């Protein structure tokens, strides 16, 4: 809970990826500083204009390996490509979005390793592949990216889409505010000596949405910047 | 306070 | 910021790669030597003559590599031709160089690589591989060229194209003063202890050109040389 | 300063 | 600049590879000692009866690798042939040498190892491969043989042709004086601590043509032999 | 120099 303030902010994939993926000590997550981008984002029935912005970056589970002599043999475990499996059940509405909204990962200095097309689209298994020598146990965890949007005008329509949203009335208008997770083509294994506790969707969407940020104010751990509607190099 | 093209439809 | 003074100059490959290409103490960039070509350059709705020469070199970062075990290992990686990705979505108007440029390169000593198309085109991705043994961390970078252009009368009509940019008024004509950016087929793997910080996009333009140049004087870390314009042997 | 042939249209 | 008096001069292969392909200490470059031959070289808008011998042989860079761990691999490079890129953009004149004067080469007793066509023709990129074991950071070099020229009668019609060259009136006549460089396929790789640095095209033209040969009296570093017009074994 | 060379 409280363990949230304890996490630093990163920015860039550099500093993101050499925090995350440490074999010797993984971290569970960390805050990302991102640009705002503006543009549709398909919502239940219709398009919205919608403010997005990376927020956070968490190691999701994967696998647990088991290899009880010193033989040297090759893995294979399943990862994942586009949103993830935990968010595509989370909503209940038609969700789809653009893979023009990728401006967000170059703005703020991040790159998935997979398509654009296949970064924001519906969770896709796949193999790869790893040498790896016993006796031990490990476990695999594969790196996500947490992303804030400011769906406007749809609070009124999708309030009850997300498990945790929050809207907001601008006036005679009702804005969403929903958290949206996809994964990256990273991954670390870690010796279970090492291993620690992955977060779950549920605990990163109580945290960082509903226990700090504060849509009145825009405010909280992260801030929206609404100057992304009249930037054309960030608009999609 | 952020300005918007969406509308109800 | 300040930092940009501190970094030195290089000329030709030999000192750039040297410079850059070091596993045990890499280098974020480096300024760049090299000679004025002028020639066409399409922006917006035309083509525009263009002064152009090298003016800066450095490491873009490409991904963090984990490797638990004292296992040899085959890595995937891919990296990417012609203008960067970064670049890329940094101008909004119609952009389009023509492949006869490389004579900025062959003139100042430089070869990316890739062949004369493949250099000065839109972003592609592609396959390399490294033998690697761990156990270990590690980052991969890749060297950018970064070009200063002179895209004579075109500030009047593509001013707002670039996000970072410099108009001066030569009589009734109006310059237009930015920054591009082309991968070489050059990369670094460095391990995570020796790794240094990479610079963006965003830095290198709001240093180099923002900081570090004036139009008016044609003066600061470097200079343009109009007496291309009178060359053969410097115009494509 | 600089010379040009660029006509803008 | 006045380094060029301390280079040596070498005759043949034997001489001129020994020198240059050291792996430990490699060299610059080296003058070159021999035979001068006479036939048709295509400049500008026809043929030109051009005198023609060796003077000078150097290292030109190719490439930088970095291998950061003890792993041995195989190395993928691109090398040349014919006549240099350096040269080919040197020249704004429609230039074109006959395959048949490599008599110049048997003579001098020099042998590129690419076929009489291979040699003399457009710059063309090839393959090669070394196996290579790390950890360390290496440097490849190419030799290149450079050429004197004296193209009778063509100064008048192509003296802006070339970046570098010089003008003898010879009664009614104008005489060009040139140099032209073509490769060689042999190569060496060199660890980046013993690497040197390589000459490159304007700096061995500035010093091999414009500062050590006087047209007038056909002296300097070198000379020309003017009896290949009257030997048939010089003569292509 | 010998010459055969002529400008055409
Ligand atoms: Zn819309
Ligand atoms: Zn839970
Ligand atoms: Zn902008
Ligand atoms: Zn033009
Ligand atoms: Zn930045
Ligand atoms: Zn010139
Ligand atoms: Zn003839
Ligand atoms: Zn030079
Ligand atoms: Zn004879």
């Amino acid at each position: 809970s409280g363990r949230f303030d304890q996490y630093p902010t990163k920015k860039g994939d550099f500093a993101i990826d050499g925090y995350l993926l440490d074999y010797s000590s993984p971290k569970q997550g960390c805050w990302v500083d991102g640009i705002t981008v503006y543009g549709d984002i398909y919502i239940g029935k219709q398009n919205w204009g919608t403010y997005t912005r990376p927020v956070f970056a968490y190691l999701q589970y994967v696998e647990t390996i088991s290899i009880p002599q010193n033989v040297t043999t090759t893995l294979s475990y399943q990862l994942t490509k586009g949103h993830t499996r935990s968010f595509e059940t989370s909503v209940n509405a038609k969700y789809s979005v653009g893979a023009n909204i990728d401006i967000v990962n170059v703005g703020s200095e991040i790159s998935t390793g997979f398509t654009r097309s296949e970064s924001w689209s519906t969770t896709q298994s796949f193999t790869d592949t790893t040498e790896m020598k016993g006796p031990g146990t490990f476990v695999i965890y594969q790196v996500v990216l947490v992303y804030a949007h400011n769906a406007t005008s749809a609070g009124r329509q999708n309030a009850n889409a997300f498990a945790y949203s929050k809207t907001q009335a601008v006036g005679s208008r009702v804005d969403l505010y929903y958290l949206s997770a996809i994964t990256q083509r990273k991954r670390v294994i870690v010796p279970s000596s090492n291993a620690v506790t992955p977060l779950d969707w549920d605990t990163v969407q109580r945290n960082v949405l509903m226990e700090n940020y504060n849509p009145g104010s825009n405010s909280g751990h992260f801030s929206f910047d609404w100057s992304a509607y009249n930037d054309p190099h960030r608009r999609y | 306070q952020p300005q918007s093209h969406s509308i109800e439809l």
